[PDB]
């Protein structure tokens, strides 16, 4: 089953402050108007970089578990959530299809009212996640509506990824390379983008470094 | 015995760090986290993103720096320059010049 | 010119007004 | 002729704090201390010193 | 004029193949032997800009 992804998925891409501004970059994304991947739960392929979203309530999701195997031979990433805040490690751990009751490590670190979304990146400069945190209306598709995902972390850990799992709806869909135009209010903040390839106007709007565009024949 | 190993892992234990005291309203040169450069330092209102570091204008020239050791958001005018030009009369006629 | 104001005449303030790093 | 430039007229270097409470020298002022023959080894990482 | 301007700015950031635009990145992390073939790089980018 699948959803729209809107205008979802835009993201921090460095940590520089801008003003009144557009600003172009390009890196891996979630492109817009993109068929996400409906839930309401296997263990998934990482691709190049996973987007992540759920309808949360009340922090029901309890973790990820991410690697090659997820399953020893390598420290696999473990992420874990306590109340507001965050438990990581890296671990050897075999569970079976039940890891939240199973409960050789390199790294260890601690930090429907709601949508929540986050995005699972490496770099091979090591690994790096980014967040956001909103009030939604009740319905179980991702509304119609733009802001960007903040960094939380860096993980220096070096881990082969291939493939995620998890410990409200919710939503899966992965980043491509792409240019994206970024447009910066006064206080420093992302607050519209234009995904370049999306359409022949919005490859105008990036053509032009610009938001709106007159009448006329633009190569 | 202490013991030291090293490995691929990014080392999160080191000892003290390079700093100097922060100089306002005055042309010196500088270094920020690795940004490095030189100029007037000066304060700001500008409102950087807790994540956020450095502040660049829109010719992507750097306009602002936080400092890692308070809160505070610099802003980092360029060093005062310019051409400097000679008037002068013909020197047949004298040897005056502005 | 407007001796009022840069003395300028009405119709060259709507041509000073319409027309719009180191 | 010429470009004039006001000069540095002096050098600045900012870096983060790096002091936090990390307890390293427990080791030293201890009480259970084992021999050699089962020495022990004790895990400090993960903060500064 | 702007675009002429701000194309002549946005050029001091282009590498030219040489190993980076920040001129003290090969200051830095060069030896001069190696540092003037890299700033050379960038002087003819600059130049011919």
């Amino acid at each position: 089953a699948y959803t729209n992804s809107f205008t979802r998925g835009v993201y921090y891409p460095d940590k520089v402050f801008r003003s009144s501004v557009l600003h172009s970059t390009q890196d891996l994304f979630l492109p817009f108007f993109s068929n996400v991947t409906w839930f309401h739960n296997p263990v998934l392929p990482f691709n190049d970089g996973v987007y992540f979203a759920s309808t949360e309530k009340s922090n029901i999701i309890r973790g990820w578990i991410f690697g090659t195997t997820l399953d020893s031979k390598t420290q696999s990433l473990l992420i874990v959530n306590n109340a507001t805040n965050v438990v990581i490690k890296v671990c050897e751990f075999q569970f079976c299809n039940d890891p939240f009751l199973g409960v050789n490590c390199t790294f260890e670190y601690v930090s429907f009212k709601n949508l929540r979304e986050f995005v699972f990146k490496n770099i091979d400069g090591y690994f790096k996640i980014y967040s956001k945190h909103t009030p939604i209306n009740l319905v179980r598709g991702l509304p119609q509506g733009f802001s960007a995902l903040e960094p939380l972390v860096d993980l220096p850990i070096g881990i082969n990824i291939t493939r995620f799992q998890t410990l409200a709806a919710y939503y899966v869909g992965y980043l491509q390379p792409r240019t994206f135009l970024l447009k910066y209010n006064e206080n420093g903040t992302i607050t519209d983008a234009v995904d370049c390839a999306l359409d022949p106007l919005s490859e105008t709007k990036c053509t032009l470094k610009t938001f709106t565009v007159e009448k006329g024949i633009y190569q | 015995v202490l013991s030291f190993e090293l490995l691929h892992a990014p080392a999160t234990v080191c000892g003290p760090k390079k700093s100097t005291n922060l100089v306002k309203n005055k042309c010196v040169n500088f270094n920020f986290n690795g940004l490095t450069g030189t100029g007037v330092l000066t304060e700001s209102n500008k409102k950087f993103l807790p994540f956020q570091q450095f502040g660049r204008d829109i010719a992507d020239t750097t306009d602002a720096v936080r400092d890692p050791q308070t809160l505070e958001i610099l802003d980092i005018t360029p060093c005062s320059f310019g051409g400097v030009s000679v008037i002068t009369p013909g020197t047949n006629t004298s040897n005056q010049v502005a | 010119p407007d001796p009022s104001k840069s003395k300028r005449s009405f119709i060259e303030d709507l041509l000073f007004n319409k027309v719009t790093k180191f | 002729t010429s470009n004039f430039r006001v000069q540095p007229t002096e050098s600045i270097v900012r870096f983060p704090n790096i002091t936090n409470l990390c307890p390293f020298g427990e080791v030293f002022n201890a009480t259970r201390f084992a021999s050699v023959y089962a020495w022990n080894r004790k895990r400090i990482s993960n903060c500064v010193a | 004029n702007a675009q002429a301007l701000n194309t002549l700015v946005k050029q001091l950031s282009s590498n030219f193949g040489a190993i980076s635009s920040v001129l003290n990145d090969i200051l830095s992390r060069l030896d001069p032997p190696e540092a003037e073939v890299q700033i050379d790089r960038l002087i003819t980018g600059r130049l011919q800009s």
